[PDB]
């Protein structure tokens, strides 16, 4: 709810190029934004649409600057024989980054093969860290054409563990059986050879081919990671979307023997039950749970009507081993919600992470949204905190908003994680800043709040004649986590006799009115400020009202425009707490 | 019940419950009628805008085989508007019949991969042996071809020189190069001319099992005036293949992201021209499609699929699933078998602005049993009627009224309703500044002063 | 019946 959306930031790419189609952040003491655009032209010799991975900076101006990965052509074979295909090969499809090391792949490269002369779509990977860059291509290997992985398509998914492995994804392995291959990205660096076209790596984890009954399944379509066995070893979690006829089905493995571990499956056919993965602790119990998004779902609705709204399921992982799995269904019809599914890391600090789930083709003109979803202790909120919509129209793709997105990053260090979405249909891709959340602690007092009309204690400035009356006291007192500046102005009001047109029986004794406005100057951190205040009764003969309870209502403020920080990013009153209070009093009978 | 409600407006009342009337007179006004004429409240003046129906068009169900096509009643009634009071409901009583005689299109769709070498050979004179089965059952009766593989692109296809030339180079055999969808033939009564279409055939080739199937079958129930489905007649969609389907993301390992438009992508030569640009239809896509363009859809598919393409079935209204032999021996037998059991199916759908509105279905199937929650009838000769009972209720009061159709799925003929809510009373059409309320002191309305009198 | 499209031809 606390997301930036009156002025995020805008980067674009070359038109046509799906700037977009994947992003990231980049944490080495700057910070910047990875976006791959897979279908943009490259200054390689020979190679139309390689694509590129463009490292955007976030500082001051909005430069994208592409990331030289390979500036080389097609190698040879032999002579008059080229050995691999870069031409389309969608570079930066997928881009993954952990502290230094930056991984993007090209699913759609294709290669010869050393026997003969094929072309056979095995995908390739570069890596990067810091200065030394290095190509990472587990399919292409001796176990060629689509029996072996010839058409594994690796890097389709990628993914970092904690403890520095990659997860690549292969949906083509072994007649489309897909296929995880896991390394170490020291033994990526250190057995690369640039005169070795498939390198043996000696700490492999990969799954191996099955039988021919799990051909067509693409396990290896998404990916994610997380610990499912408490052993503190990130385990591989996988979409199969194919599997179980269609069905689909989600696998995790042991990430440490590629051992299986759990299954899931799901209830509708060709829903395209793991499309899109994730995995992260929603509920704050520090075990990791599974997020299944199925696009193509469809959901009855009161008039009993199919209507393709799309589903992800949240598995709560328990300490039993089980899963605790609840489903939440999409609002808008082909929207495709669950295309893509974001940890946001805690989003407002509240000690629960949260998630962002998007429909990329929804909305108005089918421009995008992007759902935000909050957790608690009992696991996801169901009800979505933020509504993030795409602002560009479309030519011919669709624009895609949230088609790929990122969180769980804070790149301005305001003590609070910021979030990516991506709009390659548009080539452009939006980062949306998290505002510092306040919390507010209101008061209220009215005594006495049983009023004695034939009291009349408080005389009355100008008449002989006492009033009875009652003390306004109204508190407040804030705080927040993060950067937000320490002085908050808040601007309070109050009202007596709120729900009364019909005539005002409580007044204000100094301003004889029922309104009293009032500017508190608060400091974060520090003390409750509080503002007493003498209210009192009309005369008994002024009105025939005595059973109706008098409500005191008070409402607050604050000025944001004035607690903006230098960025210009202003903070936001946390969500569930009432931005008023209101306690009533009642004369006595 | 209808008293602790508020009795502040006479629309406010109506809004508590649909049993809840006002007594819009000066002499907790609201309460339920029983008690109010009792209470003291006069006959003119108790205002109940209950839930009804207004028929409008109702013609009786013909029968028989009739030679005047426009004679021809399969649905009744035709036309109602239906008044709805929020939380109201209301059943209408829908009846269906089957003409004796009726036009059929059907449109044969067939896989035209390498492991349908064989099936080819046997289908070299089905057309004029369907259409003579076909002349007893029905005196209009046209057929059309069309022809399908897979995505021209990688990795569904080979993409070196000789493996696009002939993508059955490694076998070695000689075979077309893969392409999507070719229409080849618009429905006809020559049944002739289709026979000559089918010897003319050539098998294709590519790699993976699943094929390119539900491209065809949009752009097959989209083009209507390229592939020529009449207005009122049963449109047939025979779907022979013995893969499974791509659908949907599928696509987005050949670098296709850009989603199906449900649109008509049939160039010049009849081919789908948007086959490498976007992705596979949807299933949600295809039943929109086929619901909308009232197509049903036949899967004459081998034994590894029928369980497969059953489970499909079951989403897509209209839709069955043949049993076709590994050398399409049975096609003719599916096809009748097929258009027989839909013969004496009856489905009711139900289209238009229906969201967030409640309807229920009980289906007065055979011999006078009725089933609950079913909207479907079953084992029924040509000629037997079945009748359906949808209720219909709105939760809240609407502004606008909504449109809806309810028809037999796969018949052209349809039920209008007009559902329009009625939320408002007579009283509230108000005399501001009246001479009743204290020298105009407040408006009159439904009885009481809307300023009980500022005196 | 077989492996691939060509399942069959290749048999
Ligand atoms: C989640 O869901 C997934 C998907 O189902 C589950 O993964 C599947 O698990 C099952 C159970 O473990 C797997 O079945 C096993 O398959 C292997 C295959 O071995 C292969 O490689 C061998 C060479 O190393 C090769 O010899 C094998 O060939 C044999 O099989 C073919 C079949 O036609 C036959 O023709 C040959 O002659 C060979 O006989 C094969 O290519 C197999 O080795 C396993 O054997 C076990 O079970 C038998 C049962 O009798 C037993 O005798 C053995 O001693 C051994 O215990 C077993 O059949 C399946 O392959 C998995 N599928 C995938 C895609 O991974 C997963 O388990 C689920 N997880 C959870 C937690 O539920
Ligand atoms: C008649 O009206 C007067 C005026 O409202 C009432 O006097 C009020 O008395 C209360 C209680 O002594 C005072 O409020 C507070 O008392 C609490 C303890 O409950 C104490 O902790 C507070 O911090 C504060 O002292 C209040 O100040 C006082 N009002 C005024 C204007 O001085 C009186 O009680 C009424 N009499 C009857 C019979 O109701
Ligand atoms: C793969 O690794 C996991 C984790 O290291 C192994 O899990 C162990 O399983 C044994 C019984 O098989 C238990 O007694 C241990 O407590 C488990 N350890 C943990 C950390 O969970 C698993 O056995 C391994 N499997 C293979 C085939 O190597
Ligand atoms: C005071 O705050 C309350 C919330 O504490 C406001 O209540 C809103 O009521 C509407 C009714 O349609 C709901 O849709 C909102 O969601 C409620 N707000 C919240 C934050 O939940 C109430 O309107 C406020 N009163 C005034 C005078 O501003
Ligand atoms: C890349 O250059 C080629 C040159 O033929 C052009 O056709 C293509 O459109 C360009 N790509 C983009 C994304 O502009
Ligand atoms: C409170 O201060 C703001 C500016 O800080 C001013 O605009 C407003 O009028 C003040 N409120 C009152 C009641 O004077
Ligand atoms: C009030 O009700 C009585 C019947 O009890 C009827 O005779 C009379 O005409 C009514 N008065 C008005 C003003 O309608
Ligand atoms: C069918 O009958 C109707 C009414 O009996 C008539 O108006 C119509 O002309 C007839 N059909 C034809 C083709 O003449
Ligand atoms: C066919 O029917 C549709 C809908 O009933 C109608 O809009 C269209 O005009 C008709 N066309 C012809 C040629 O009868
Ligand atoms: O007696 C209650 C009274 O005690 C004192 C203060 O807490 C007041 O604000 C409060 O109203
Ligand atoms: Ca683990
Ligand atoms: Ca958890
Ligand atoms: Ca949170
Ligand atoms: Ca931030
Ligand atoms: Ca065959
Ligand atoms: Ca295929
Ligand atoms: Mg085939």
């Amino acid at each position: 709810f606390n997301l930036d959306v009156d002025s995020p930031a805008e980067y674009s790419g070359p038109e046509g190029s799906y700037f977009g189609f994947a992003v990231d952040f980049f944490v080495p003491s700057r910070m910047f934004l990875l976006v791959g655009a897979p279908k943009a032209n490259t200054t390689q010799p020979g190679i139309v649409e390689g694509g590129q991975v463009l490292k955007c900076d976030w500082s001051s101006t909005r430069r994208c600057q592409p990331i030289e990965f390979d500036a080389t052509g097609n190698r040879d074979y032999a002579k008059d024989d080229p050995l691999e295909f870069k031409s389309h090969q969608w570079f930066g499809a997928s881009v993954r980054s952990k502290q230094d090391k930056i991984l993007a792949c090209a699913p759609l490269y294709h290669w010869r093969t050393e026997m003969k002369q094929e072309r056979e779509p095995v995908g390739t990977c570069f890596l990067q860290d810091g200065t030394k860059t290095v190509e990472y291509a587990p399919c292409r290997s001796q176990d060629i054409d689509a029996d072996g992985q010839g058409f594994c398509q690796g890097g389709f998914s990628i993914d970092f563990t904690k403890a520095d492995r990659v997860l690549l994804g292969g949906p083509g392995s072994f007649y489309w059986q897909g296929q995880l291959i896991s390394d170490q990205v020291a033994e990526i660096v250190s057995k690369y050879d640039p005169n070795v076209y498939s390198i043996k790596y000696n700490n492999q984890l990969a799954t191996r081919t099955a039988q021919a009954i799990f051909d067509d399944s693409y396990l290896g379509y998404s990916v994610a990671v997380g610990d499912f066995n408490g052993d503190g070893i990130d385990d591989f979690v996988s979409g199969v979307p194919r599997a179980a006829r269609t069905l689909g089905m989600v696998y995790i493995y042991d990430g440490k023997n590629m051992s299986s571990l759990y299954n899931f499956t799901g209830e509708q056919m060709a829903a395209y039950f793991g499309f899109s993965v994730a995995a992260t602790d929603i509920n704050g119990d520090d075990y990791a749970d599974v997020f299944i998004g199925a696009p193509l779902f469809m959901d009855r609705g009161s008039d009993g009507k199919l209507q393709e709204v799309g589903q992800v399921s949240v598995s709560l992982q328990r300490a039993s081993g089980d899963f605790q799995t609840t489903k939440l269904n999409g609002f808008e019809v082909f929207a495709r919600f669950g295309s893509a599914i974001a940890p946001l890391g805690d989003l407002d600090q509240d000690g629960f992470n949260d998630i962002a789930i998007a429909a990329p083709y929804g909305g108005e003109d089918k421009k995008g949204i992007v759902y935000i979803f909050n957790g608690r202790s009992t696991g996801l909120n169901a009800v979505p905190s933020q509504i993030l919509e795409g602002q560009w129209a479309a030519r011919s793709c669709p624009p895609s908003f949230g088609y790929s997105m990122k969180g769980a990053t804070d790149i301005d260090k305001n003590g609070y994680p910021d979030l990516i979405v991506g709009a390659f249909g548009v080539d452009r891709a939006i980062l949306y800043r998290a505002r510092p959340v306040i919390t507010v602690n209101a008061g209220l007092e009215v005594y006495p709040s049983i009023l004695n009309q034939d009291n009349k204690t408080c005389s009355l400035p100008g008449t002989a004649l006492k009033v009875s009356c009652f003390n306004v006291r109204f508190c407040l007192k804030a705080d927040g986590k993060g950067v937000l500046p320490r002085k908050l102005n808040f601007q309070v009001e109050l009202l007596l006799d709120k729900l009364k047109g019909a005539i005002r029986r409580a007044l204000f004794l100094y301003s004889r009115s029922p309104s009293h406005s009032k500017n508190m100057t608060i400091s974060r951190g520090g003390l409750m400020q509080c503002e007493e205040l003498i209210a009192y009764l009309r005369d008994e003969s002024e009105f025939r009202d005595k059973l109706t309870p008098i409500t005191i209502f008070m409402e607050y403020r604050l000025d944001y425009r004035t607690a903006a920080d230098t960025t210009g990013l202003q903070p936001i009153l946390n969500q569930f707490t009432p931005a008023n209070i209101s306690r009533q009093a009642h004369i006595l009978l | 019940g209808c008293a602790l409600g508020g009795a502040e407006t006479c629309e406010d009342c109506l809004l508590i419950g649909p049993q809840c009337a006002w007594c819009a007179t000066e002499n907790e006004r609201c309460d339920t009628p029983a008690n109010l004429l009792a209470k003291g409240c006069q006959l003119n003046f108790i205002e109940n805008p209950v839930s009804q129906v207004e028929i409008l068009k109702n013609k009786p169900l013909s029968v028989g085989r009739q030679k005047n096509s426009s004679d021809i009643v399969q649905i009744a009634p035709q036309s109602l508007i239906l008044k709805l009071r929020p939380g109201g409901a209301q059943t209408l009583q829908v009846h269906v019949r089957q003409t004796e005689d009726y036009p059929v299109d059907l449109y044969y769709l067939m896989d035209l991969s390498a492991s349908m070498d064989d099936d080819l050979n046997t289908i070299k004179e089905l057309g004029s042996r369907l259409s003579k089965e076909m002349s007893k059952l029905t005196s209009n009766f046209r057929l059309g071809f069309g022809s399908f593989v897979e995505k021209p692109v990688s990795p569904f296809v080979k993409t070196t020189p000789e493996e696009i030339a002939n993508p059955c180079s490694s076998i070695p055999y000689f075979c077309l190069p893969t392409f999507g969808f070719k229409h080849i033939l618009p429905l006809t009564n020559d049944a002739e001319r289709f026979n000559e279409i089918v010897k003319n055939q050539k098998i294709s080739a590519n790699i993976d099992t699943p094929e390119g199937g539900f491209d065809a079958i949009m752009q097959a129930a989209v083009c209507k005036e390229k592939i020529g489905w009449r207005n009122d007649s049963l449109h047939l969609l025979v779907f022979v293949s013995d893969a499974d389907s791509h659908f949907g993301m599928d696509s987005k390992l050949a670098g296709i992201v850009c989603p199906n438009d449900g649109l008509c992508h049939l160039d010049s030569k009849n081919e789908y021209s948007m086959s490498t640009v976007l992705e596979y239809p949807t299933i949600g896509q295809l039943i929109d499609k086929l619901v909308q363009n009232n197509v049903l859809l036949i899967f004459a598919v081998t034994q590894e699929q029928v369980h497969l393409y059953e489970n499909y079935a079951k989403l897509i209204p209209g839709a069955t699933v043949g049993l076709l032999q590994k050398d399409s021996g049975n096609i003719l037998q599916l096809i009748i078998s097929a258009y027989e059991e839909l013969r004496s199916e009856v489905e009711l759908e139900v289209l238009g602005d229906t969201e967030g509105l409640n309807l229920s279905f009980t289906a007065i199937c055979n011999n006078g049993t009725l089933f609950q929650h079913q909207k479907k009838c079953s084992h029924m000769k040509v000629g037997d009627t079945a009748s359906f009972s949808v209720t219909v209720n709105i939760p809240h009061c609407e502004r606008r009224s909504r449109h809806i159709i309810i028809k037999p799925v796969g018949l052209g003929d349809a039920l209008e309703l007009l559902v329009s809510p009625e939320c408002n009373c007579d009283c509230q059409k108000v005399e501001v500044n009246s001479s009743k309320c204290h020298n105009g002191n407040g408006s009159f309305q439904c009885g009481v002063c809307a300023c009980p009198r500022c005196e | 019946h077989g492996r691939g499209d060509l399942g069959r031809l290749k048999k």
